RNA sequence: UUUGUGGGUGGUGGUGCAU
C-alpha cells in the first residue's frame, strides 16, 4: 500500500532497465546506494525480469558500495533467482558471462558470496551443471583465504550432495590453506563417508562418483602434512574399503609417503 | 537487386536501433528528472529493515589461527623430464652454434670472522639474502674479495685452499647463471682498473689474482 | 583488499560414431 509515486517510478525504472542493454544508469539508481531502503526499493522495481547487463551493473553497484548483510540478502534473493533463471532458460544450460561477472563481484566482496549465494544454493539443491559453473567461477576468482577455507569447513560439515562434493573438489583443487581443525572437519566428513564396521549409514554406504574420487586424490595429494596420523590410517581404511581403479593406489602412495605435523 | 536488398536490410537495422535507443533515452531521462527524485524522497519517507555464516566466521577464525601450505603439482615421468632436458640441451647446442657463427664492509665482516669458515659465513649471508639488488651488490663485492684473498695469501695446501676456492667458485657459477649485469659492469671496470695500473707500471701490478680473474671469467 | 619476490595458461570448445 505504498505511495503511487514510488510504485510508478520503480516499476517504470524496472521497464527502463528492461529495455536497457547498452548505455548508462539513472540518477535514481545511482542515489539508491545513498539511502538504506534497498529491499523496498528493488521490490517495487521488481528485479527478476531485467537484462544481463542490468544485473551486471546492479551487482557492480552493490558490491562496490554496500556492506556485508545487505550484500547477503541482496545476493541471495537477486543472484539466486537470476542464476536459476539464466540456466533453466538456456536450453543447453549455459550462463551469460555478464551474470558470471555478477558472481565474480559477489566473490570479490568479502562476506557477500557465502552469506548470500552459495550456501542457500546448497540448501536448495542446484543441479550438477550449476555446480560445475560456480566451481569454475571459484577457480578463476579468489576471495580471502580465510573465507574460502570457511566455505570448505562449512560444506564439509553440511551433508553430502553431488553439488556438495563438486564444490569441495573445486576448493581442495583451488589449493588454499587447510588448518588442522579444518582437517578435523574434513575427516569428520570422511568418517561419515566410510563404513563403520556398528551403526551404518546412508552417507556411510551410498554411491560416490568419480569427481569425488578426484577430490579424494587432491586431498591426499596436497594436504598430507595436516592430516594427523590417526586421520592417515583412517584414510587408509577409507580408501581400501572404497577404492578405485586407477586413482586409488595413487592416493595410497601419497597417503603412506606423506609425513605430517 | 540482391545487393540492394541486403543494403536495405542494414538500413532497416540502423533505423530500428537509432529510434528505439532514442525512445529508451527519452523515457529514462524523464523518470530520472522527475520520478527519480520522487521515488528517492518517498521511499526514504518509507523504510526497509545462521549455521552457515556462524561456521564461516568460526572457520575464518580457525584459518587465522592455523594457515598451512605445501605446493605440489603432478610428478614427472622419467622419459618425459629426461627428453625435455635432452631437448633443452639440444636448444642450448643450437644457440651456441648460432652464436659461434653469428668492499671494505665485506672485508671487515669476513676478515673479522675467518676465511676457512667465511666460505660458510658468506654462504649463510647469501642464504639469508636469498630468502635482487642485495644479491647483485653482494655478489660483486664477493668476487672483489675473492680476488683480494687469493692475492693476499697462498700459504694453505691442497686440502684447505682448493676446497674453499672451489666451493666459492660453485657459488660464483650459480650466481652468474642468475644475475649477470652486475658482474659484467664489475669486470668491465675491472679491466679499466687493471689497464690503468699496467699503464702506471707494466709489471708491478700483475699477479696471480689478476691471472685467476682471467681464468674465472674464461670459465664463466 | 594491494604491494616487494617466485609462478599455473589452451578449452562455459566444434566434433562424427557406437550404445
Amino acid at each position: 500500500a505504498l505511495p503511487e509515486k514510488v510504485i510508478k517510478a520503480y516499476t517504470t525504472v524496472g521497464s527502463i532497465l528492461k529495455t536497457w542493454t547498452h548505455g548508462k544508469l539513472p540518477k535514481l539508481f545511482k542515489v539508491i546506494p545513498s539511502l538504506r531502503n534497498w529491499q523496498d526499493v528493488i521490490y517495487v522495481t521488481n528485479p527478476e525480469e531485467w537484462s544481463p547487463h542490468v544485473v551486471y551493473e546492479a551487482t557492480k553497484l552493490f558490491v562496490s558500495n554496500l556492506t556485508a548483510k545487505e550484500s547477503q540478502k541482496f545476493i541471495n534473493l537477486i543472484l539466486l533467482e537470476r542464476f536459476r533463471d539464466n540456466i533453466e532458460t538456456s536450453e543447453d544450460h549455459s550462463l551469460n558471462y555478464h551474470i558470471y561477472r555478477a558472481v565474480k563481484k559477489s566473490l570479490y566482496k568479502p562476506s557477500a558470496f557465502f552469506k548470500g549465494f552459495l550456501f542457500p544454493l546448497v540448501e536448495t539443491g542446484c543441479n550438477v551443471r550449476e555446480a560445475t559453473i560456480a566451481g569454475s567461477v571459484l577457480a578463476k576468482v579468489s576471495v580471502p583465504a580465510l573465507h574460502s577455507s570457511a566455505a570448505l569447513s562449512y560444506l564439509l560439515r553440511l551433508p553430502f550432495s553431488p553439488p556438495t562434493t563438486v564444490f569441495i573438489k573445486i576448493l581442495l583443487d583451488k589449493k588454499y590453506a587447510l588448518p588442522y581443525q579444518t582437517v578435523d572437519d574434513c575427516v569428520y566428513y570422511f568418517m561419515r563417508f566410510r563404513i563403520l564396521d556398528g551403526s551404518n549409514g546412508e552417507d556411510a554406504t551410498r554411491v560416490l562418483p568419480v569427481i569425488w574420487h578426484k577430490a579424494f586424490l587432491t586431498f591426499a595429494q596436497r594436504y598430507k602434512n595436516d592430516i594427523t596420523q590417526d586421520q592417515r590410517d583412517f584414510l587408509l581404511e577409507t580408501v581400501r574399503q572404497r577404492g578405485h581403479k586407477d586413482i586409488g593406489p595413487e592416493i595410497r602412495r601419497e597417503l603412506l609417503a606423506g609425513a605430517s605435523r | 537487386k540482391k545487393t540492394k536488398a541486403e543494403v536495405m536490410k542494414e538500413v532497416i537495422a540502423k533505423s530500428k536501433f537509432y529510434k528505439q535507443e532514442r525512445q529508451k533515452a527519452q523515457g529514462i531521462m524523464e523518470d530520472q528528472i522527475d520520478n527519480l527524485d520522487d521515488n528517492f524522497e518517498d521511499v526514504m519517507s518509507e523504510l526497509m529493515m545462521t549455521d552457515l555464516d556462524k561456521e564461516y566466521d568460526i572457520k575464518v577464525k580457525e584459518l587465522q589461527l592455523d594457515k598451512r601450505a605445501a605446493p605440489s603439482d603432478r610428478t614427472k615421468t622419467e622419459e618425459e623430464k629426461n627428453a625435455e632436458a635432452e631437448e633443452k640441451k639440444r636448444e642450448l647446442e643450437q644457440q651456441r652454434l648460432d652464436r659461434m657463427n653469428g668492499d671494505a664492509l665485506l672485508d671487515q665482516v669476513k676478515k673479522l670472522d675467518l676465511d676457512d669458515h667465511p666460505k660458510i659465513v658468506k654462504n649463510i649471508i647469501k642464504a639469508y639474502q636469498p630468502k635482487k639488488e642485495k644479491l647483485g651488490k653482494f655478489t660483486a663485492v664477493l668476487l672483489r674479495h675473492i680476488i683480494f684473498l687469493s692475492n693476499q695469501n697462498y700459504l694453505k695446501n691442497v686440502q684447505s685452499f682448493k676446497r674453499t676456492q672451489n666451493a666459492l667458485i660453485s657459488i660464483l657459477k650459480s650466481l652468474s647463471e642468475k644475475y649477470n649485469r652486475e658482474l659484467s659492469e664489475e669486470c668491465r671496470d675491472y679491466i679499466n682498473e687493471m689497464q690503468a695500473r699496467y699503464k702506471k707500471n707494466h709489471f708491478d701490478a700483475l699477479s696471480n689474482g689478476d691471472l685467476v680473474f682471467f681464468s674465472i671469467i674464461g670459465i664463466l
